[PDB]
């Protein structure tokens, strides 16, 4: 019974720091986690890792021809927790196509065995620019079967969460993928978690936890840590340790109900 | 025969399509009026093809790589992308050269990036870089280069105008990048015309300022005749007999060199209208060259266009013009009297690809025969505008016709000779009809001008009177 | 000019003096060409070990490849399904493509569709495309199943097949249990074999993935038989009769013989026999599953190992003499039936005949090139022979594959001055075949290409092509050939010791010169 | 000379410069050669119309004959027998001759027996030579039965074999109840295939002639199958797989297949398979007889007609599309079994085949030659196919066979251009090939030399030759391929095209000068 997850969101709204530091505290829990990033600049599993050099799927690919001739133990390593990282990588922007760099990662995890052992969790961090198939690779049948979608109280977070919403639901109405819920990345907006609990019920899903804006998270990134590894004891840890634990208990997965942008003008100025 | 009758079978062989295909097909099929000037008023073409109807139609590649730039042998044609297009059209097309293949000559041989996953990913212009650079180290006497981009090329967005440029002044070679990525256009249309604008903007300009070449007032140029099994050849050969002088033809046989000195000639003479008319225009606004369509299938069109020619010069090469019909004359006649008999009455159904079902129309009937349905994988309304007036009346025109409609209307029709691709032949000979390639001449040819005319005889009359058409249904049943 | 009772195609019209006239007119008037003594030289310079070592320092470069692209593999795997319509989601010139090749290689009709995506639909995904084109092709074509590959457009853009499929089924396109099973097959990714491995595994996944709680192992006391990528009915057809010969009860998964050879009676039969579906959804109940060529079925052999349970044999293909006993042992050893007489016999059949041509066949050298199971099967057959492999070319071969075969090289003297190239093409084996003249070459029509060169540097240079392969488009009827098996292996040692000898005789031909040696008996 | 690492045979060893002095000085020296410029001259002349009236005028020598003598047909015949071991009454040189021949074209062992005549056997006739050539026979082979056939020279002094024979055993050399089966066969009447008949007809005289009382024609509900001269072994298979697809209850008289293709196992097996005695001695309760080539079976069939009461079916040899589907007709009409989905989708299939290469084919012009049946039925399949066979020879044909050959070719347009010659032997053969040259000759090994002539006029009068026929000596293992049925029109069908693909290939090899229509694709 192993659960699949996958998170989506605004660009910059939070998205890679948010699930390490939710898997550093599935892992201080005692469940076995995989994290796969899903992004061509590799910066996923950074925090959790932050010990010795990462090497990315597709780079070991090129310095070895072909993915064929790749091993799952050159590019799966093991950090924090014994959480187990692996980065899809890509080209530098502007040359290339990341979108593909992915479904290569995943089918070549696929293929190794890499869901195999046995893992409670495997998380597939993406890029706020969906901008392709390829990003969409983790919400494909037999992969992520909860997606989690970050936002935040600003307008261009309740969009992106709409729009991802949208995409969502040629995958969900076709396969098992299902949205779990919207985690409030705190942007210290005026009556945040009433709103984003708000617009959880018009997409029909719920605001699963409500994550405060503390500089604490990127003091631990600047350290290249998660807050749980980096301040055990700080507030913040606990914020995480909190959504972990409503993660683990979790039952609600629907299929999304996007609104119209005017639905969302509409919310945006009864608050 | 009846309209009446060819528009009900028309709808009834409509009637099995979804909606939104059948509305769409209707519009693609229509009984002739030889009246009608102006075919879009019955019927549609150059549109994208219905999903999932087995259309006969390729890409943007086999016309830009496979059809304009791949016959000309003295530069190497890279097939950019996957191994896969190179090698399917890798000598598939008889586009005939005289080379020394692999040291001055390349039309036989499929270079190509062949990518792979990590090529895709990160990107091909590198791997391009290196591949020119091994082109040139391996096969010194290659005097030019074209990139054909396949369809990964097209999406990812490598930057092929760069490296072309950039190794192309590095090693002094004209590079000529062509982003003729299969998924553009419809079909092979679109490959024609992207070819010919790669071919104004890289290519022949490279001349403009220079004037050591020697014109005369007889240059002209063949413009569209790929030389299928030496067409081209049969047909310069006359135009020479005539007086005028053949600087270069495009593309089949031809060179880089002879493109580079097309904009020195006199005129124009346009054979494929539909592959070439664009180049042909631009040469007339920029160079001021006029063109001309002529048909050099048949005696009847040959003599016509030699004539009509002819009449574009002065008296000498009209004299000479009527002493090479003079001379030809007792050939052709040997070749009517002799097949003519064997073909009268055959009724024939052609199906090729932007030229060739109309412009063959005049040959079958020099034999007697009657062309009873004809029609294109990519003609555009230009091409069916020129198509009506050679048509009987109440004959079924058909464009980018699907597998199953050809068939149901050969059911019906019940013709006695085929005329269309490889991937049309199979099925009719097993239906016990006689098929001849009308793209690849079935290995035979040359079809054009007067020795073409008497292998086409020879090979029509071999086909539909083989002994083998009787043998079809066993005795005991 | 022609006289009309004997009319000259281009050969050998253009021989004609006022043709050839006209031609050195062109080409010194407006070709601009390099002196003949100058393309000699470069010619000469092509022939070398120093532009040997120029073309194996080939990075980027392909020149003449001996591989295709994977969908063409999936269009033929699905062609042995009954009345299956190969479907490949993507561009349409790639269909037109893969039909034309096989075309040329069966002469016969080849069935598949496109949903012809366009430019907007690179841009806006296929999704639309699948859903009127299954609706489409089930209409018109009328086929039982459906099975969907990619071109490669489909595949950078991650056009997901599966949801694709499934909402053309939700929306009502197409009816929800029409069988639709799919594959992606990119082009980027090794070749037309590994696109015959992607289908056939998706195929086999359709079927049987979601029932195997009522499936028990050997319950239908039949073999199922997986073929690969094959392109000689011959091959399709002795496997079917050794095993009836046995009396052993199979199931042969993918059979486009049928398809691949209706007769001329009248009527287009737009499909023919073929794998059922009820086969497919059996096949689980089998005593075990037997892959024909392994080095291309590693997906296949993943599924029907961890899913089916089936304890696979290690076997190579069945050519020549040990590797088809292996087989019928093996087969002998899962169904219980004992090897018949008759194929006791057939088998000594083959030894009588190799013991009557070992003497002409002894010691000849041969290049050769192919797919990675079928090159390593004649490489075997060959060292059986008393030949000497040479030159052993497998472009789409890796690098498990390659010491594979220098093993079974080392395994015999026969195998001493061999080396095996992978990743390498027909313009790198050209190289080989002038600075190490074999005897022969063995392999498909792009081989006449070497043939030709290797004659331009002399008659005493040449070295003749023997067709053996995929696709042979210059000669007719010879995918009704068969190599595997006694009965192929009686064929290839044939055609191999007629081809030796069919040179010697042309090299002894010359009237007292050389046919002091044209023996009347051989 | 001779370099260790690279030994020189015959060819090319005697080009090496010394070998090539040394030749020279002998030829020179000791040889008193005519001028070279004479032989140029000479050989000409041979090429000519004046020299062709010169050879047709021939009325005493035969030069290069296409025929054998009649004991070499009635071993052939008697090996066709279980456990029989053919027995030529007469000179041990022809049986030596007989056993070499065959030999050289099967690569098979041939067992058969003389009775070695001597020169004071000669004088006193051959009757001690029987009797102990009997005994020892027996004794030391342990055949089942002897069937015995004779020399020349027995023939010459009327050695009287039905008296030789029982009074060997009267005085009891074998045993009464032995068979021993005997035919008169003199080598200067008719030829091997008569010697066949002549084997044939005493053997099926001796094993009814005298029991016919009992018999009841149909009571076996079997078709008798009979051969006649046959060296293809997949022409006793193909009328066997033919006739069991049918269901049709057969029995083959005379079925040497067995014994002609023993495997090499690690013993030699003297005897195997054949026609059971039983089988001959229930031969007249069959439905009826056919005769697969009845130009030379013409004594069997009034023996057949007049003892065994059966309305023999007046039936071409089962060659070609037309006179197979006859043939299936035929049997079809007697058994009473229909034709089978199997067999008319076979028919198809070569029909397919034939529109396929048709283009290929067309006006293609032939000389041929070989034994009367094989001969028309080679230039039945020819029309067939729209090729033009322009020289038909058959050296062992007969006034009436002719007839009926030119009646075949006078139906049918493709026949326009063609003359049948009887009488007439390969050295006619090869004038005709000069003087009207064909694109290509069909027959066997000894149409080489001919080849070879026609390419020292010059490349481009040079005349391939085809191999189908007897004897096949410079070719391994084509006495495995078929002629007979559907099968066999596939085969000769595949040698033609590609006989013709590869020619033209031939000619389309010149670098820059004939490849401009070296086409990949044909
Ligand atoms: N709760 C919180 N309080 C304060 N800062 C936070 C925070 N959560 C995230 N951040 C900061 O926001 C910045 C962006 O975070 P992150 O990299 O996780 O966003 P993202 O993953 O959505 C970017 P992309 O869209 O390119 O994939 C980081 O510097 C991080 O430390
Ligand atoms: S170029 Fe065109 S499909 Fe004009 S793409 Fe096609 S060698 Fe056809 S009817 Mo093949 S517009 Fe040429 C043609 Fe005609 S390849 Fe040839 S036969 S005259
Ligand atoms: S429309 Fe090429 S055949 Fe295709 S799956 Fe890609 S490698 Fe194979 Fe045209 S440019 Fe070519 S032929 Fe198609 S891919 Fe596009
Ligand atoms: S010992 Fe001649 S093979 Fe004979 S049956 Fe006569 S034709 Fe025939 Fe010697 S000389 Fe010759 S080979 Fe014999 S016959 Fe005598
Ligand atoms: S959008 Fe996605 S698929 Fe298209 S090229 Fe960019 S990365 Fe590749
Ligand atoms: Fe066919
Ligand atoms: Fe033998
Ligand atoms: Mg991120």
């Amino acid at each position: 019974a192993m659960r699949q997850c996958a998170i989506y969101g605004k660009g910059g709204i939070g998205k890679s720091t948010t699930t390490q530091n939710l898997v550093a505290a599935l892992a201080e829990m005692g469940k076995k986690v995989m994290i796969v990033g899903c992004d061509p600049k590799a910066d996923s599993t950074r925090l959790i890792l932050h010990s010795k050099a990462q090497n990315t799927i597709m780079e070991m690919a090129a310095e070895a021809g072909t993915v064929e001739d790749l091993e799952l133990e050159d590019v799966l390593k093991a950090g924090y927790g014994g959480v187990k990282c692996v980065e899809s990588g890509g080209p530098e922007p502007g040359v290339g196509c990341a979108g593909r760099g992915v479904i290569t990662a995943i089918n070549f995890l696929e293929e190794e065995g890499a869901y195999e052992d046995d893992l409670d969790f495997v998380f597939y961090d993406v890029l706020g620019d969906v901008v392709c198939g390829g990003f969409a690779m983790p919400i494909r049948e037999n992969k992520a079967q909860e997606i989690y979608i970050v936002c935040s109280g600003e307008m261009m977070a309740m969009y992106a969460a709409n729009n991802i919403s949208k995409g969502i639901v040629k995958y969900a109405n076709s396969g098992s993928v299902r949205l779990g819920g919207l985690i409030c990345n705190s942007r210290n907006t005026d009556r945040e978690d009433e709103l984003i609990i708000a617009l959880a019920n018009k997409l029909g899903t719920q605001m699963i936890h409500f994550v405060p804006r503390d500089n604490v998270v990127q003091r631990a990134e600047i350290r290249r840590m998660t807050v749980i590894e980096y301040d055990p004891k700080a507030k913040q840890a606990d914020e995480y340790r909190a959504l972990a634990r409503k993660v683990v208990d979790n039952k609600l997965l629907v299929i999304p109900n996007p609104i119209t942008m005017d639905e969302l003008e509409e919310l945006l100025m009864e608050f | 025969m009846s309209r009446e009758e060819v528009e009900s079978l028309i709808q009834e062989v409509l009637e099995v399509y979804p909606e939104k295909a059948r509305k769409d097909r209707n519009k693609h099929l229509a009984v002739n009026d030889p009246a009608v000037t102006q075919s879009k008023k019955c019927i549609i073409s150059n549109k994208k093809s219905q999903p999932g109807l087995m259309t006969i139609r390729g890409c943007a590649y086999a016309g830009s790589k496979g059809v304009v730039w791949g016959p000309i042998k003295d530069m190497i044609h890279i097939s950019h992308g996957p191994v896969g297009c190179g090698q399917y059209s890798r000598a598939g097309r008889r586009n005939y050269y005289i080379g020394t293949t692999g040291v001055n000559a390349f039309v036989t041989m499929n270079f190509t990036s062949d990518f792979q996953e990590k090529d895709i990913v990160f990107g091909g212009d590198k791997k391009l870089a290196k591949l020119i650079d091994e082109v040139e180290t391996l096969f010194p006497l290659n005097k030019g280069i074209s990139v054909q981009s396949e369809c990964p090329i097209g999406l990812i967005g490598d930057d092929i105008e760069s490296v072309s440029k950039v190794k192309g002044a590095e090693l002094s070679k004209t590079i000529v990048p062509v982003r003729c990525e299969g998924f553009r256009g419809v079909s092979q249309s679109l490959g024609h015309h992207i070819a010919n604008d790669a071919v104004r903007d890289w290519v022949l300009g490279k001349r403009d300022e220079d004037t050591t070449f020697a014109s005369t007032p007889y240059d002209v140029a063949i413009i569209g005749d790929y030389n299928i099994g030496g067409d081209a050849w049969s047909s310069r050969i006359l135009l020479e007999e005539m007086g005028l002088r053949c600087v270069a033809q495009w593309s089949g046989d031809g060179s880089i060199s002879e493109i580079e000195l097309t904009p020195k000639v006199k005129l124009n003479l346009v054979h494929c209208y539909r592959s070439m008319n664009y180049i042909s225009r631009h040469m007339e606004e920029k160079y001021g060259i006029p063109w001309m369509e002529y048909n050099f299938f048949g005696p009847t069109k040959t003599i016509e266009s030699l004539r009509a020619i002819a009449a574009k010069f002065d008296e000498s090469i009209q004299k000479k013009c009527e002493e090479v019909i003079a001379k030809y004359k007792p050939e052709w006649e040997a070749v009517v009297a002799k097949y003519r008999p064997r073909l009268e009455g055959k009724r024939v159904m052609l199906y090729i690809g932007g030229l060739r079902p109309r412009h063959v129309i005049g040959a079958y009937e020099d034999l007697g025969m009657e062309v009873v349905g004809t029609g294109y994988e990519f003609a555009h309304n230009d091409d069916y505008d020129r198509t009506m007036k050679e048509m009987g009346d109440s004959t079924l025109l058909y464009d980018d016709v699907t597998g199953y409609e050809f068939e149901e209307f050969v059911k019906r029709i019940k013709p006695d000779l085929i005329g269309s691709g490889i991937k049309e032949k199979f099925i009719f000979q097993k239906m016990g009809i006689p098929f001849r390639q009308m793209h690849s001449w079935d290995y035979s040819g040359p079809y054009h001008g007067f020795d073409g005319f008497a292998i086409f005889a020879r090979d029509m009359d071999m086909t539909l009177n083989n002994p083998c058409w009787k043998k079809l249904q066993a005795p005991w049943e | 000019s022609q006289q009309v009772d004997k009319i000259k195609a281009s050969y050998p019209l253009f021989l004609d003096q006022d043709y050839k006239d006209m031609l050195a007119k062109k080409r010194d008037g407006f070709e601009e060409k390099y002196p003949q003594d100058k393309i000699d030289e470069v010619f000469q310079w092509t022939t070398t070990k120093e532009y040997q070592e120029l073309n194996f320092q080939r990075e980027a470069l392909t020149v003449n490849p001996a591989k295709a692209c994977q969908p063409l593999g999936a269009v033929l795997c699905a062609l042995g399904f009954e009345k299956t319509m190969p479907y490949v989601h993507g561009s349409q010139g790639c269909v037109a493509y893969f039909r034309s090749y096989f075309n040329r290689h069966f002469r016969e009709p080849v069935s598949c569709v496109s949903d012809s995506m366009t430019e907007d639909a690179a841009v806006f995904g296929g999704q639309q495309n699948m859903k009127d084109g299954l609706q489409n092709c089930k209409a018109t074509y009328k086929p039982d199943m459906i099975a969907v590959s990619t071109t490669c457009m489909a595949e950078v853009i991650g056009d997901d097949l599966n949801a694709f499929i499934n909402n053309s089924k939700k929306e009502g396109f197409i009816p929800d249990e029409f069988p639709v099973p799919f594959a992606h097959t990119p082009s980027f990714v090794g070749s037309h074999v590994t696109g015959w491995d992607n289908m056939f595994e998706g195929i086999a996944r359709y079927f049987t993935l979601k029932s195997m709680d009522d499936k028990v192992v050997g319950s239908n006391k039949k073999i199922n038989i997986v073929p690969g990528f094959e392109t000689y009915l011959g091959n399709f057809r002795v496997i079917k009769r050794m095993l009836s010969e046995m009396g052993v009860g199979y199931s042969l998964l993918s059979d486009p013989e049928e398809v691949l050879d209706t007769p001329a009676d009248g009527q287009f039969r737009m499909y023919a026999g073929g794998t059922t579906q009820e086969e497919m959804k059996d096949a689980p109940n089998a005593l075990n599953t037997v892959l024909l060529q392994p080095w291309h079925l590693e997906k296949t052999k993943k599924f029907v190992e961890g899913t089916w349970k089936h304890e696979v044999p290690k076997l190579n293909i069945p050519m020549g003499l040990d590797w088809t006993d292996e087989f019928l042992m093996k087969v002998s050893e899962i169904s219980g039936q004992p090897i018949p007489a008759s194929l006791t016999k057939e088998r000594g059949r083959l030894v009588d005949m190799m013991t009557d041509s070992h003497t002409w066949l002894h010691g000849k050298r041969f290049a050769l090139w192919g797919d990675p199971d079928f090159v390593m099967g004649l490489v075997k057959f060959l060292l059986e022979l008393g030949c000497e492999p040479v030159h052993i070319l497998c472009h789409n071969g890796n690098k498990r594959w390659k010491k594979a075969v220098d093993a079974i090289l080392a395994a015999s003297p026969y195998g001493k001055n061999a080396t095996v190239y992978i990743g390498k093409d027909l313009w790198h084996l050209r190289s080989l075949v002038f600075t190490d003249k074999p005897d022969f070459m063995i392999g498909n029509s792009y081989g006449k290409f070497i043939q030709r060169d290797t004659l331009h540097k002399g008659k005493e240079f040449e070295v003749p092509l023997i067709r053996i392969g995929f696709p042979i488009f210059d000669r007719h009827h010879l995918h009704r050939s068969t190599t595997l098996g006694y009965e192929g292996a009686m064929q290839i040692l044939t055609t191999l010791v007629n081809s030796i000898l069919e040179r010697l005789d042309e090299e002894t031909r010359g009237m007292q010169a050389t046919d002091y040696n044209h023996d009347l008996v051989r």
